[PDB]
This record gives C-alpha cells, structure tokens and sequence, in this order.
RNA sequence: CGUUAGUUGCCAGCGGUUCGGCCGGGCACUCUAACGGGACUGCCCGCGAAAGCGGGAGGAAGGAGGGGACGACGUCUGGUCAGCAUGGCCCUUACGGCCUGGGCGACACACGUGCUACAAUGCCCACUACAAAGCGAUGCCACCCGGCAACGGGGAGCUAAUCGCAAAAAGGUGGGCCCAGUUCGGAUUGGGGUCUGCAACCCGACCCCAUGAAGCCGGAAUCGCUAGUAAUCGCGGAUCAGCCAUGCCGCGG
C-alpha cells in the first residue's frame, strides 16, 4: 500500500499508518480518514484498492509533502542564513533558534557534551 | 526505632476473604497510592488461578506464600576489618515481608502481558515450588550454609 | 538570631492593636499611609513630651486619635496654645477635619517605650550605661513591675568593638503569651555611631 | 418508625436514615451501587450491618457531601453504626469491639514552610 | 504525557484550553 | 426587606455590636431572624523572616475579616427609633440596603 | 534605594506599562504586596508594631 | 510563530524620514536606534546604520529581507 | 457533643412541581462562626517507697490525641551598610541626574536544585462521579455567535455562604493501541496565527499544521520520609499589563 511518494505502511491501523508519512500527522492522517470515508481502524491490508486509490488521491496533492517538504524546509533555512538574518547566524553555529538558554541544556540542538579542562 | 519496640501496623482484613495477608499482598502491590487498581490486579488474578486450576484461590496464595518464606538470610556483620556475611534465622514477621515481596517483585519481572496473569502465574509456580520467588529464597537459604563456618558471630 | 517580636507575638491577646478600624481592597493601603504619616509627625513634635502610644480609630472619615504622654502639660501648652497650632498642622496633612485626644500616662517608669527612651537619652549624653540599665530597672522595680529587663546593643562606652549589656530583675517571661509583658525600643544615635536599646516591663498575669 | 446516624471521615459527611425495609440502599438519588461499584472497598461502608446481621431488616437513605469516596464509604460505616446504636443501644457492647463506632480523627497534615510537602524536605549536596 | 501540549493532560498541566482540551 | 451587612476584623467587635442592634430591634419589631453568622473571609501573606535570605524560614500573617447577618421582619419606628446613632463599637462596620 | 528612584512617585509614566510598586515607607523596589503597599520587611516590622489593624499571627 | 496581527508597528521616527528620502531619491547611510519597528517594502534599497548598543551597523535593506525587523541583522553580543 | 443563630441546609415532613431546594415552607439535619463542655493516670488489676510503668473498662478521643505558633546563657569577627537606619572615608559639570539602545538571557565546558519521561499497575479517546482552600468592581466573566483553536464580538449576573473563576485530576464504565524508539517520550525545527503591551531582533506566553531528538529505569556516589507519613493526583494564591512558575506559599483526593 503506497501512497504518497513512495511510502508503504503495513499491517496496523491506517490513521497510524499515516504518520509513517513526512507530511502526515495524527491531524491530517484525520483529516484524510475523514474526507475520503474510510474506517479509520481498517488494517492497512485490508485495504480496497479503490479506498488506497482515493487515499492516493487525497494526500498526494493536496499538501506538500516528503520530498518537496524536506527541500522546502531547507530552502527555508538557507533562505534566513544566505541573508544576514540574526536566526540565521543561529542556525549558522548549530545553536537553539526560539530564544533559549545556552549557558546550560543546549545538547539537543548542539553537539553532546564535548568536554575541556578547568 | 532507638526507643521503643515499633509496634507492628495491623492491617484491615480483606473486604472478600476476610483475611490480612491478603491485604497486605494487596499494599505491596499498589503503586502511587492505588489501592483500587490493585485489588482488582489481585482478584481478577484470583479468577485467573482459579479457573486455569480448579482448585480454591485461597489455599494456593497461602501455600505459594508459604514455599518462598526464607527460614535463614545472611547479614553483614563488622568484625576485625572488612565486615563478615553471618547466617542467621529470619523473624516469622521478616519471613512474612521477605515472601510477599519476592512475591511481587518476581511476578512483575515475568514475561506475562497483563499484571493479573502474571501475579497468578506467578502464584501457581511458587505454590508448585519454582518460579522466580522461590529461587530468590533458594538462593538466600543458600547464602546461609555456605558461610556457616561464621555461626559463632550470630549477634 | 531568634527572639521574635514580644509585641507582635501578643497582638492577639494582652496587647491591642495602635490603629483599630476596618477597610477593604481600595481602602486599607493609604489608610495605612495615613496612620503612618499621623504616627511619624507625632514622634516629630512631641518626643520631648515623651510621648508612649499614639492610637488610630476610624469609623467613618473622622479619627479619634489618642496620644498617650507622660507630661500632657506640654502637649496641651499654656492654656491649649500648642493643641491648636500642630492640630490645625494634622488636618492640613490629611484633609479628614480630624480631632485629637490626649492622655495622661502614670509612672512613666512603667511604660517600656519610655523607659528605652530615657535610657537611650542617658547614652546620647554619654553616661555609664551599666549604671543607667540597672538605674532604670531600678526605677521600674520600684513601682509594681514583677519584672524587667534592659538590653543595650554594641559600641558600649564608645569602645571599638560592639557590646551587648544586661540586668534584667524580676521575672520576664517572654515565652509565655500570659502576663502582659511591654516592650520598648529606642534609638541612641552618638559620634561612635547608633545604639539600640530595648525595654521589657512585666506586669499583671491572667 | 425510622433512626440516624450522622458519621463523618477525612472531610466528608455521609448522614444516615435507616427505616425497616427490604434492605436495598440509596445513596444521592443514586442506587448504592450506581454510586459505587468500581470502587473495590465500597462494600466496608456495609460492614456495621453484617456484624448484628442486620442485612434484610433496613432500607437506608444517604446523603454524602464532602471529601473523595473512600472517607465518603468511612463516614457511612459510621453512620449506619450510629443509627445502629440509637435504634438498640444494646448493640454498642456488640459493635464496640469492632471499633465501628469510632470516628478516625486522621486528617491531611497541613502545609508547612521550607518543606516540599510538610514532611518531605528538599534534598541537598553539601559539595 | 503532561508535556505533550497538543494531548488533554498536557493541557490540564499547563491549565490551558485548545483543539486538544475544549472548554464546553 | 431590610439588610444589615455586619463587617469587621475584630469577631468580639462584630458581636458586641450586633447584640446592642437586637436588643434595640427586639422591644419594637418582630421575632428578629437571628445573628445569622457569615463565614470569614481570610487573608494570608507569607513573608521571609529576614532580609537578604534564609529564605527558607518564612512567616506568614493572616488577616480576618468577620461577616453577619441581621435582618429585621417588618420594623416600623421604635426598632428605628433607638437605631438612629446609639452605638459605642470602632471597628465595627455596617452596610444597609432594601 | 535612591531618592532619585522615587521618581515613580511622580510617574506621569509616559507609558502604562512603566509604573511599578515601590514600597512606599522604605523605598523598597523589588518585592512590594500591593494591599498594603507596603515591601514585605516593612509589612513584617509595622505587623510586629501592631499599627496593621486585623493583622494576626497566622496559625493553623 | 511570530505575530503582531494587524497594524504591522514601525515607528514613526525613521517613517517619516524614509519616505520623504523617497521623494528626493536614494539617500546615504541613516542613524537609527528603534530596532522596535518592523521593514515596509519601501525600504529597499537604502542603507540603514542600526544600534546594538555600542555601535552603529550599515545595513543594505533587500527585497528579500522585507518581513524581519531591524537588528535582526545588527546582533548584541559577540562570541569568540 | 451541646447553647445561641438562621435566605449554604431539607419530600428527614407534608403541600405544589415547568421534577431544578424550583415554590410553599421548616430548622431538625449538613454547614457556617462565636461561646462553651470534654481527659484529669479521675476509675479497675498488677509492680513500686515515691514519681511513675504495664494492662484493662468507659469514651469521639488517653498517657504529649494529631499539627502549628513559640527557639534559653551564648557560639560562629556568620549574613546583610544593596530593604531601612548608620560612624568614618571618599565623589561632587562629577561615582551624582535624564533618556534612547544594549546588558543583567552571552556558551568549548562543570556542579546544585527541579520538571517531563523512558511505558501495558501504561498511553489515548468518549462518557460520568466525589474535594478543601482561596481570588475577583473595569475585575471574575456564566451564556449566545464566529473561529479546528488560542481568541474576538455581544452580553447576563456578581460590591459576591446567593454571581463567576469551575473543568477538579487520578477514579469509574466503554472503546482503541499489543511490547515496537511505538498511539511510549515532546526535545528540536520550519510554517501559519491570538493576546498583553508604545514596542516582542536581541528577549514573552499561547494556539493550529508539520518535524518527533535523547531517553528502553541510570557509574562511583548520594537524598527524603516512621501515618494521612512516603508516593501520587490535581486546585488555588502571593508578586504581575504580560510572562519564561517546572519556583514558592497553601489546599484537599
Ligand atoms: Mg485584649
Ligand atoms: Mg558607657
Ligand atoms: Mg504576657
Ligand atoms: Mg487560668
Ligand atoms: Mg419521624
Ligand atoms: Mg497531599
Ligand atoms: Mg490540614
Ligand atoms: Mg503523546
Ligand atoms: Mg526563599
Ligand atoms: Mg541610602
Ligand atoms: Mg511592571
Ligand atoms: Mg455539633
Ligand atoms: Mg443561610
Ligand atoms: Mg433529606
Ligand atoms: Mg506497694
Ligand atoms: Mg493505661
Ligand atoms: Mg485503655
Ligand atoms: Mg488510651
Ligand atoms: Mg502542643
Ligand atoms: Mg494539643
Ligand atoms: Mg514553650
Ligand atoms: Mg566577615
Ligand atoms: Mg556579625
Ligand atoms: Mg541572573
Ligand atoms: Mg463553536
Ligand atoms: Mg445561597
Ligand atoms: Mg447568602
Ligand atoms: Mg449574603
Ligand atoms: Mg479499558
Ligand atoms: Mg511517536
Ligand atoms: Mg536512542
Ligand atoms: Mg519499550
Ligand atoms: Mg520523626
Ligand atoms: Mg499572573
Ligand atoms: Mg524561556
Ligand atoms: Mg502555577
Ligand atoms: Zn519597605
């Protein structure tokens, strides 16, 4: 069962399914459930392929999604960064970008701990 | 307790068999307070022993009990040095903590999905005499008559 | 560092509050205000008067102010001169067209304020100050007073380093919220720097 | 005709009204079990009934306020033992023993400062 | 759990309203 | 309908004042309802005990504010007569309203 | 703190958001209850005074 | 997540100023310390010296840079 | 437990019912808040010279019933002249004074204190049930409408035992997940938006979409608590336009 560009979940519950995808949450794989009546709970391999069909159609344009959706993201960055803006300077030096604190608990956007003398 | 002898809590008696080691089973299996959660643990695991062994769920918790009371434990006692581990005998109260306890905690390192299938599985073993609660009071039992030699330290 | 407030400790029973009224969320703050305000002019004006308490009541935007004095010659003056002059002063702070009361205090011995008042008066001239802590609980003990202490805090004398005196008499049992126990503090101010002074009177029981 | 017992646990107040009945029990205009039942110790509220094998002899209407259920069931265990007591008086020397008739003056220790919890402290270093 | 904003506890930990905990 | 809103820090204030108002109201009126007593409105305020800390060694004060109710059934002039301004208490205070 | 800071007093801000507490009998700026207007150290001295009409020794 | 929902703020300082240096044609570097205020699409093109405290930055104002606000490209600090 | 008191309370009791204490009405009960009573080794057995100890009845409660408030002579040259006061010494187109802007938020690292977790005694969803204590007059904001929502418009009531914050959460019934870095976990990041505020780059909170990190019970070591205690669950307030509150101070399950 693919649906978006090439994504294949399996044996589990579709809305669940979705996630697997880049572009899909709980909210849009809802969302596509919802406006393309289909059970929700349906294991993926009980699928119809016209009920897949129809999923396909759905979510492969309606919004962007992995590929676009990565190089787009990235573009966005590069977007900020190739300008002098201060958020690209943030994501220029590997450093948190909304307005935290560095001084300690920065190791998830930065580099686990690298550790020098005192 | 530098004072005084610590008197033992006496707990209620069981709102269905009317018994205390019941309860108490039942306190060392709640978790944050839960004492609702863990009596239905306990009891939907006194219909799951009772059915997969047509015989009374009360008789088989107190011999499964009874199976991994420790009669000897070792303690740490400090002697001329590094300390010594001293076999001695084990209170009935402690013998009655020490069970329950293994009890629970083996029960939970089953592989079992469910609490209550593994508190009656658990059960069923240490009344047959295996299960992991028996095997933590075998090995106890045998930390004792390995360092009998220290007999003389017994304090 | 312990010994918490003798008089705040018996706000509740045996001591009464110096502002006795009411008010609510809008009210209270400069109400407040306004009996500090009242409070520090007082202790301006009338410290050579030797003034003790001074007592706040409101029911409805007048003030029943009660100065408690030892000498109420000097408050009232020569044919009531003085309670015209600062009591006019009073109601030109706070516009409330308030009045004024004065009171006699017996034995001014007998009421702690004062008697730390004295004694720090002793230290701005510089007297022994063991000879004026144990006069005072002298003059204390002298009338009623089942008991009294005096404490008088560092740079005793002058001296470089800081002190702390003594001799309480009697029984003064800060302990027991019972019997009524009055407190004093006064401030001896001096070239060597600032001194504190803290009175304790015992008196009555239930 | 009709006997009360007030009853009072943690917080809570549960009164009491026992009449001769059938033995079926209300409870807030609620069945005793559409109150209850998911609630394992429910049936301890009972309890006083059982020890004088009162069971069939009294219907009870309750009203509970105050509290969470379990000193809610608490405060009805000792009502029923009041209403119990007032009904035959020779039944104090029967439900004594047992302690039903006992109020269990335990309560929420009260909040205090430099403490988490007022009891548990806020665990330190000292390096 | 209680940090998960966008789940009903979360926003019971924050004491905020949302798609994921309405008000009535 | 008439509301007598008794308020005050003071508890013993509140009933010393109270009392004097039935007992003027009960030679005239009606059975008076009764000093219906309000619950306490309590204000806490929790301070550190010293300046620059030990802040773990905190005091707290509380302020009351005491509530009752009066409510006189159908007075005419001699309750009112004797309520015009007879009373001693300070602290006390005292809202109406019909 | 400084007389200079007491400017709030005559604040005519300029701003709203640019007002703030002051306890008013010690110059305090930074912890100052608002009911009493007063900084929590002044509150405690005035308390033990017992120039704060209604206010307790909190106990319970 | 960024948000002012209507009324998008600039100050009415540097307002003022650039748009009568519209009328009269690109001007040279310009003194600014409200970095408060959000880009408008007529800034392009000029030079803007922005305050961070101790200096004044000169900032060419693009096309692309129209949605940011000023200092976003005049930082504070200085790290190693 | 009682006395006084009844616009919170009540088919306990009957009357009416749009079956909601709604009305009539009543204070009995629950409660609210003032005054009281009650526990004293007073009673019994035993030991003892005594004080007292053990046990027992009665009792709501016993040997200090439970929790506070309360911290002696002094110690540490302890803490703070940056809350206030203050001796002395300095500064006086300046160490003072105004403003705008930035900093007190910096990050290659280390420790302290906490939060949330690593899950099935769990997670999610629907439904439904039981607290105490507090705050509110331009504030609390029921309710209608728009909006997935934050929220906006409108607008009732409440100087508040009468109105509102308000939904308590765990729990209960029903259903989904099936041991997997996942329907665990919510970090990071893009994108869109509400609000307070003159103003959110440095530097706020909140909402919606998408991204879904480390982490699968923690080395040496180390902390808390002896009973409504630990553990766990939510609720409130102080300061404050707003908020970096996981803090603090309370509250009950
Ligand atoms: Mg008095
Ligand atoms: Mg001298
Ligand atoms: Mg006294
Ligand atoms: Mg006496
Ligand atoms: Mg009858
Ligand atoms: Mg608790
Ligand atoms: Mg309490
Ligand atoms: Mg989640
Ligand atoms: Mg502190
Ligand atoms: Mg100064
Ligand atoms: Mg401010
Ligand atoms: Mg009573
Ligand atoms: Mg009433
Ligand atoms: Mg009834
Ligand atoms: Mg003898
Ligand atoms: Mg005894
Ligand atoms: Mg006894
Ligand atoms: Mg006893
Ligand atoms: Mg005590
Ligand atoms: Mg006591
Ligand atoms: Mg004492
Ligand atoms: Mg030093
Ligand atoms: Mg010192
Ligand atoms: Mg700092
Ligand atoms: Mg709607
Ligand atoms: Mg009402
Ligand atoms: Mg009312
Ligand atoms: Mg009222
Ligand atoms: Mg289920
Ligand atoms: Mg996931
Ligand atoms: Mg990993
Ligand atoms: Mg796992
Ligand atoms: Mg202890
Ligand atoms: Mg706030
Ligand atoms: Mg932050
Ligand atoms: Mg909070
Ligand atoms: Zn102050």
């Amino acid at each position: 069962a693919r649906i978006a560009g090439v994504e294949i979940p399996r044996n589990k519950r579709v809305d669940v399914a979705l996630t697997y995808i880049y572009g899909i949450g709980k909210a849009r794989a809802k969302e596509a459930l919802e406006k393309t009546g289909i059970n929700p709970a349906t294991r993926v391999k009980d699928l119809t392929e016209a009920e897949v069909v129809r999923l396909r159609e759905y979510v492969e344009n309606t919004w962007k999604l992995e590929g676009e959706l990565r190089a787009e993201v990235a573009a966005n960055i590069k977007r900020l960064m190739d300008i002098g803006c201060y958020r690209g300077l943030r994501h220029r030096r590997g450093l948190p970008v909304r307005g935290q604190r560095t001084r300690t608990n920065a190791r998830t956007r930065k580099g686990p701990r690298k550790t020098v003398a005192g | 307790a530098r004072r005084r002898r610590a008197e033992v809590r006496q707990l209620q008696p069981d709102l269905v068999y009317g018994d205390v080691l019941v309860t108490a089973f039942i306190n060392k299996i709640m978790r944050d307070g839960k004492k609702n959660l863990a009596a239905r643990i306990f009891y939907d695991a006194c219909k799951i022993i009772q059915e997969k062994t047509g015989q009374e769920p009360l008789k088989v918790f107190k011999q499964a009990v009874e199976n991994v009371k420790p009669r000897m434990e070792v303690r740490s006692r400090r002697v001329g040095g590094a300390n010594y581990q001293v076999p001695m005998e084990v209170s009935p109260r402690r013998q009655q903590s020490l069970a329950l306890r293994w009890l629970v905690q083996a029960a939970n390192q089953r592989p079992e999905r469910r609490a209550a299938v593994r508190i009656a599985h658990e059960l069923m073993d240490a009344a047959e005499g295996k299960g992991g609660a028996v095997k933590k009071k075998e090995d106890v039992e045998r930390m004792a008559e390995a360092n009998r030699a220290y007999a003389h330290y017994r304090w | 560092g312990n010994k918490i407030h003798p008089i705040g400790f018996r706000l509740g029973i045996t001591r009464d509050w110096e502002s006795r009224w009411y008010a609510g969320k809008k009210q209270y703050r400069h109400l407040l205000l306004e009996d500090q305000r009242i409070r520090g002019l007082l202790e301006k004006e009338l410290y050579s008067a030797g003034l003790a308490r001074v007592d706040i009541e409101r029911a409805a935007d007048n003030v029943a102010v009660t100065v408690h004095v030892a000498k109420p010659g000097v408050v009232i003056g020569r044919g009531g001169e003085r309670i015209r002059v600062l009591r006019e002063e009073l109601a030109k702070l706070t516009g409330k067209n308030v009045a004024l009361n004065v009171q006699e205090v017996q034995n001014p011995n007998l009421s702690a304020p004062l008697v730390a008042q004295r004694v720090a008066e002793q230290i701005e001239r510089r007297f022994a100050v063991r000879r004026a802590i144990k006069q005072a609980v002298q003059r204390v003990m002298e009338s009623g007073a089942k008991g009294a202490k005096v404490i008088v805090s560092g740079r005793i004398g002058g001296a470089e380093q800081a002190r702390t005196e003594w001799a309480a008499q009697g029984r003064v049992p800060l302990h027991t919220l019972r019997a009524n126990i009055d407190y004093g503090f006064a401030l001896a101010r001096t070239t060597y720097g600032v001194l504190g002074v803290k009175a304790y009177i015992f008196l009555g029981e239930v | 005709e009709q006997y009360y017992g007030t009853g009072r646990r943690k917080e809570a107040v549960a009164r009491v009204f026992l009449r001769p009945g059938n033995g079926k029990v209300t409870v807030n205009g609620q069945d005793f079990n559409e109150y209850f039942q998911g609630l394992v110790r429910a049936v301890a509220a009972l309890e006083p009934l059982r020890a004088v094998d009162a069971l069939g002899h009294f219907d009870a209407y309750i009203t509970v306020r105050g509290g969470g259920k379990s000193g809610q069931i608490d405060a009805i265990k000792l009502g029923i033992a009041r209403a119990l007591v007032q009904y035959n008086p020779d039944y104090r020397a029967k439900l004594k023993p047992l302690g039903f008739l006992t109020r269990d003056a335990r309560v929420v220790e009260r909040k205090k400062y430099g403490k988490h919890k007022a009891r548990r402290a806020p665990q330190y270093s000292k390096r | 759990g209680k940090g998960d904003r966008r789940t009903r506890r979360g926003k019971i930990w924050r004491g905020t309203y949302g798609k994921y905990r309405p008000r009535k | 309908k008439i509301r007598i809103k008794l308020r005050g820090f003071d508890h013993k204030t509140l009933d010393a004042s109270a009392q004097k108002i039935v007992e003027a109201a009960r030679r005239s009126g009606a059975q008076v309802s009764g000093p219906i007593p309000l619950p306490t409105r309590v204000r806490r305020f929790t301070v550190i005990r010293g300046p620059f800390k030990h802040k773990d060694s905190r005091e707290h004060f509380e302020l009351r504010t005491h509530n009752r109710l009066v409510d006189i059934i159908n007075p005419n002039r001699k309750t009112i007569e004797q309520l015009m301004t007879l009373d001693l208490p300070t602290g006390v205070e005292i809202e109406i309203k019909t | 703190a400084r007389k200079a800071l007491i400017e709030k007093a005559k604040r005519t801000p300029k701003f709203k958001v640019r007002a703030y507490t002051r306890c008013v009998r010690c110059g305090r700026a930074r912890s100052v209850y608002r009911f009493f207007g007063l900084c929590r150290i002044c509150l405690r001295e005035l308390a033990h005074k017992g120039q704060l009409p209604g206010v307790r020794k909190a106990s319970w | 997540p960024r948000s002012l929902k209507k009324g998008v703020f600039v100050d009415d300082h540097l307002l003022e100023k650039v748009l009568e240096l519209n009328a009269k044609g690109e001007k040279r570097l310009i003194k600014t310390w409200s970095r408060r205020s959000t880009i408008v699409p007529e800034m392009v093109g000029h030079t803007i010296a922005v305050y961070n405290g101790k200096q004044h930055v000169p900032v060419y104002i693009t096309e692309n840079m129209v949605g940011h606000k000023l200092g976003e490209f005049a930082p504070t600090r200085t790290y190693r």
